[PDB]
């Protein structure tokens, strides 16, 4: 299964896949890094033209936005509770100064406890033994992409 | 730091190290990379001669080709630094003669990893360096037509 | 109508500005300020017109008559306006915007061209005027305090510590000190210029008062230059003294209940003519009138629906 | 209504009797579970005990919901008595898996002495060499209120779970987000 | 007709649209008056050296 | 993994049809092993009761029972084979058009 | 401060140990005439400063070019910048800073 893309330049994405291959080799021959099983997941990128390409489909994976959305709708929780609170306190949130946006942002995160992702993973674990193993992989896989992405200068990580 | 006098000094140490224990990856790689860093220091000096950069570019190409055969699996850096000199200083008569023998010396199954870099510069406007790329790609097609 | 010896106004996210009086907690007039938020407001020296600026426009409102509309408005800038001010004689208006420009506006209806533009590398938060109306102090988000002189075209750059943005800076009218606060609560005080004649614009580090562990929002002196009120994000305001910088009086609006969790910050303060009563505007949709001795509030105004982040309070010169 | 007789024995002392009590309880659940699907497996359960062990969780939830508050209350104190009576690993594992099954259910975890008895199962799974369950209960206790005893227990669990880096972060939490000069040298 | 209503509709709203004074910012200044800038915006009213005491008359009638 | 998922009801399936699902997987475990050959006589008599009791809601259980049920008849021998055909005859009388 | 921070320290040490390997691949990416057009918003003057910034980030001379920072201190500054409320509130609404 592939993903035929249109009106997108995939030549840049092909070059960063080669970069991640080098990083995997570097982490493979490191005695302190090989034991922790540190690696970066990659997918095949096959460009076909200057504005077309072919990206492989990675199975058993879902985006973070849809994962949280399913949890909140099941618990009868609005998807944008945090956004609604900010607009309620200050309708012209986008036009506020730097110091005023901190007051609105800090108030929103205090009235809502952020634990949707933490409970989401446990509810999808058949047993506690599997739950701990999955959580360990998540912690050290997000840290690798944070430092590697920082060097590459990745942005727009919505 | 790398100065006009420190660079000649460390070349004496690196050159003597290579001959004492050959077939050592960390010896040829260190000597080859220093020459590559030596021409860069002189390149920035004259922008702010042909025979002043050729004395460092020619040994650099030979050093990298030797280090490629000594890695055999983890030579991505070595095979990519060759292209940097090939695509920039590869139009000199003294550089092509070193490049033509190096390509035949090393195994053909080494340029597969650098295929995107080779395709990106098929249209080089220098005939002396352009035709060598086409012949190299043709050889890859004979052995591995499914990758190119 | 602004035909009173003492006037008071508040504004915020409610899109309306409420006029009050110190004699009683009643509200007199409500004006309209649409599709914007008021950052800071001040009244002209003639006491016949008030200035309210926010988000690329400086809307001016009438006081003598009853006009709910911004009779005079200004445009041209592309970002927010941090603060506004006027010359003592009411000649020119200086405004500092988020677009890293601290310019001067001319109020003369002629091609006099008394406007000057000053450029900085970081957005500015506070703009102050020297008591002699000959210098100018501009502070950006980089923590560098720039002292601008109107006579010349050179500005000294002074930075106590980098990486921390400053929020307010004020000079006492009596010209005895010069204080400023930053995003960590430290209130640096510099002894001001001693060359009152030639404006040698020299400064020395006088003292540092450790207070306001949370963010510091606004600092301001008193007309007698004997007090110093520094707002903060921890819902507390502390009044200092000019003798040895001891805590003269500490003010708080905290309810003591953990369920509130910083219900609202404390933004601004203002003193009276006699420096006896202070007026504070918190972000709890109301403003309070305090006293420097008894501590207990005097009155309370609750006509706003949203939070208020700016207040203007002035009276006659006599105090 | 007859399940209380299976729970209310009080004569189980020997290890074999505890094993015999578990199968007697499991068989009784399938006999009357208010479900034709589960009742049909009762005949096969007698001739094959292992097929009744994995059906213990399914049978328990069906009958527990039917019982009212007064009847289900007696079960809770019988489970508490059963958990704090023997140290047999096999019997505890069956009860521990029952607790996890109820947590995943939409009806919530079964009530216990205090806060669904997180403290009880936390120290009960430690002796059963199931540290994955023990760590989960300890984290629940930490979310209510941090104490020096909990922090010390978290270090011990991670060390025997082959997580030296996780245990190191526990100390750093107490160094800056706790009282000074209180970290024990041990 | 239809455009006749639209034409008079704009007239009604145009009456209330001329009650505000707008002052735009033109990119000009006294750049050439480098020497004349010493008095145009550099009055430097250095005065009020003598201080005056107060008798709490600001809030005397307020409360 | 799917069998372990059903034992914990990770899909939030309501208890109305959760009991037939957990009962079915338990029965098939003792049905795929030739060691428990003596228990095959009575397990089928219970499976055919589940399909009859449910009715039109037993269609989704066909992909589980059928691949194993057909394999058992091929490998089993003796008087059991004749008994299994009659039980299979009753199964196709419950699920009518989904045995394609 | 536990598994996440220790993993960050390990990764940065490897990258700083193999600076030449990761710099060579990036140089072939930036200096591609037909591939740097989207990053171009002298002709190659911007490409020079991009490589310099990456080199500084691999040597610790990123926050302050005057001094060199070790791995434990460099990671600590990155954590503070990423979780600060001043930087998060400025993010786009669709970026979901609160999440």
């Amino acid at each position: 299964v592939f993903l035929l893309k249109g009106h997108e330049d995939l030549r840049q994405d092909e070059r960063v896949m080669q970069l991640f291959g080098l990083v995997n080799t570097l982490l493979a021959n490191d005695p302190t890094s090989l034991r922790k099983n540190l690696s970066i997941q990659r997918y095949a990128v096959i460009p076909l033209s200057t504005n077309s390409g072919l990206i492989g489909w990675v199975p058993h994976c879902d985006t973070l936005h849809a994962l949280i959305r399913d949890y909140r709708e099941k618990k009868k929780i609005l998807l944008n509770i945090e956004h609604r609170i900010m607009l309620r306190m200050a309708p012209d949130y986008d036009h506020l100064t730097l110091m005023q946006k901190v007051e609105v942002f800090e108030h929103a995160v205090n009235n809502t406890a952020g634990d949707d992702l933490a409970k989401l993973l446990w509810l999808k674990s058949p047993s506690s033994e599997v739950w701990f193993d999955r959580r360990t992989n998540y912690t050290r896989s997000l840290a690798v992409m944070s430092m590697v992405g920082y060097i590459l200068g990745l942005g727009d990580r919505h | 730091g790398i100065n006009e006098s420190t660079i000649p000094k460390v070349l004496q140490y690196y050159s003597a190290a290579t001959e004492h224990d050959r077939s050592w990856y960390k010896a040829w790689h260190a000597w080859a990379v220093m020459n590559f860093e030596a021409v860069l220091h002189y390149k920035h000096q004259n922008q702010a001669l042909s025979k002043t950069l050729l004395m460092y570019t020619v040994p650099a190409v030979q050093g990298f080709f030797r280090s490629i055969s000594l890695s055999r699996g983890n030579n991505l850096q070595d095979t990519l630094r060759v292209l940097t000199l090939w695509f920039d200083y590869g139009h000199w008569p003294d550089v092509n003669e070193a490049l033509v023998e190096g390509v035949k010396a090393i195994q053909i199954d080494t340029w597969l990893q650098v295929i995107p870099q080779l395709i990106a510069r098929i249209d080089t406007p220098r005939p002396l360096v352009g035709r060598l790329i086409h012949q190299l790609l043709t050889d890859i097609g004979r052995y591995h037509p499914q990758a190119l | 109508v602004g035909s009173d010896p003492v006037i008071l106004a508040t504004a915020g996210y409610d899109h309306t500005v409420r006029f009050w009086q110190a004699h009683s907690g009643i509200c007199t007039r409500t004006v309209q300020h649409q599709d914007s938020q008021v950052n800071a407001l001040e009244v002209t020296p003639d006491r016949s017109m008030i200035a309210a600026a926010g988000y690329q426009h400086i809307r001016m409102y009438d006081l003598n008559s009853n006009n709910p509309n911004p009779i005079i408005s200004y445009d041209g800038v592309n970002k927010n306006i941090a603060s506004v001010g006027f010359h003592e004689d009411g000649r020119w208006m200086y405004t500092g915007g988020e677009d890293c420009t601290a310019r001067i506006w001319d109020l003369r209806s002629r091609n006099l061209q008394c406007q000057r533009i000053f450029q900085v590398n970081a957005p500015i938060n506070c703009v102050c005027l020297h008591p002699n109306q000959a210098e100018l102090i501009v502070g950006d988000q980089s923590g560098a305090i720039h002292i601008w002189d109107l006579k010349t075209d050179h500005n000294e750059q002074l930075i106590p510590e980098p990486e921390v943005s400053i929020t307010s800076a004020h000079i006492d009218p009596d010209a005895s000190y010069m204080a400023a606060v930053n995003s960590t609560g430290n209130c640096y005080v510099w002894n001001l210029t001693g060359g009152i004649g030639d404006e040698v614009t020299q400064l020395i580090p006088k003292t540092k008062i450790p207070a306001h562990t949370r963010y510091a929002l606004q600092c301001r002196f008193s007309p007698d230059s004997t007090l110093l009120a520094t707002c903060s994000a921890d819902q507390t305001c502390k009044i200092w003294r000019t003798s040895n910088f001891s805590l003269m009086t500490e003010l708080s609006i905290k309810s003591g209940n953990p369920g509130e969790s910083s219900r609202g910050w404390m933004w601004g303060c203002a003193f009276s003519g006699d420096s006896q009563y202070i007026v504070t505007a918190s972000s709890d949709n109301l403003a309070r009138l305090w006293c420097v001795e008894t501590g207990e509030i005097k009155r309370e105004y609750g006509g706003h629906q949203k939070a208020v982040v700016c207040l203007a309070f002035n009276d006659s010169v006599l105090g | 209504i007859n399940l209380q007789k299976a729970w209310g024995a009080a004569r189980r002392v020997s290890k074999d009797d505890w094993l015999e009590w578990l199968r007697r309880l499991s068989l009784e659940l399938l006999k009357d579970s208010s479900s034709p699907s589960l009742r049909s497996c009762w005949a096969l359960a007698q001739a094959y005990n292992p097929m009744a062990r994995d059906l213990f969780n399914a049978a328990f939830v069906s009958c527990w919901s039917e019982l009212n508050e007064d009847q289900q209350d007696e079960l809770i104190r019988s489970i508490e008595l059963a958990l704090t009576s023997q140290d047999i690993a096999e019997v505890t594992q069956t009860l521990l898996n029952l607790a996890e099954f109820m947590e995943h259910s939409d009806k919530g975890p079964l009530p216990l002495r205090d806060d669904n008895g997180i403290v009880l199962l936390g120290e009960r799974a430690a002796k059963c060499r199931a540290y994955a369950k023990a760590l989960h209960y300890k984290e629940l206790e930490f979310q209510k209120g941090p104490t020096p005893a909990i922090l010390e227990s978290l270090i011990s669990i991670n060390n025997k779970l082959q997580q030296p880096e996780a245990a190191a972060g526990v100390l750093e939490y107490a160094m800056k987000h706790f009282g000074e000069l209180e970290i024990q040298a041990t | 007709s239809n455009t006749a209503q639209r034409l008079e509709r704009l007239r009604k709203e145009r009456q209330n649209q001329i009650k505000c004074k707008n002052i735009q910012w033109k990119e000009r200044n006294s750049k050439q008056s480098a020497q004349e800038l010493k008095s145009l915006f550099e009055k430097k009213s250095l005065k009020e050296k003598p201080p005056i005491s107060g008798k709490q008359s600001i809030l005397s009638v307020r409360l | 993994y799917s069998t372990s998922e059903m034992l914990v009801n990770m899909g939030n399936l309501p208890l109305d049809e959760f009991y037939p699902a957990v009962s079915m997987v338990a029965l098939m475990r003792i049905f795929r092993d030739q060691s428990l050959s003596h228990h095959h006589t009575m397990v089928v008599q219970a499976i055919t009761f589940i399909f009859k009791s449910l009715g039109l809601k037993c269609v989704q259980f066909l992909p589980q029972v059928m691949p194993t049920f057909l394999n058992v008849i091929r490998v089993c021998d003796g008087a059991i084979r004749e008994f299994l055909f009659q039980q299979l005859g009753m199964l196709v009388s419950f699920v009518k058009s989904h045995i394609r | 401060d536990g598994n996440y921070r220790i993993t960050c320290h390990t990764v940065m040490e490897v990258l700083r140990e193999h600076k030449d390997s990761v710099m060579a691949v990036l140089e072939a990416f930036v200096y591609d005439p037909l591939l740097n057009w989207r990053l171009m918003d002298a002709l190659n003057k911007k490409a020079i400063q991009i490589i310099n910034r990456v080199r500084d980030k691999l040597t610790g001379r990123d926050f302050s070019h005057d001094d060199t920072l070790d791995v434990p201190t460099q990671v600590e500054l990155l954590i503070k910048q990423a979780t600060s409320h001043e930087n998060l509130c400025q993010c786009y609404i669709g970026w979901c800073p609160f999440w």
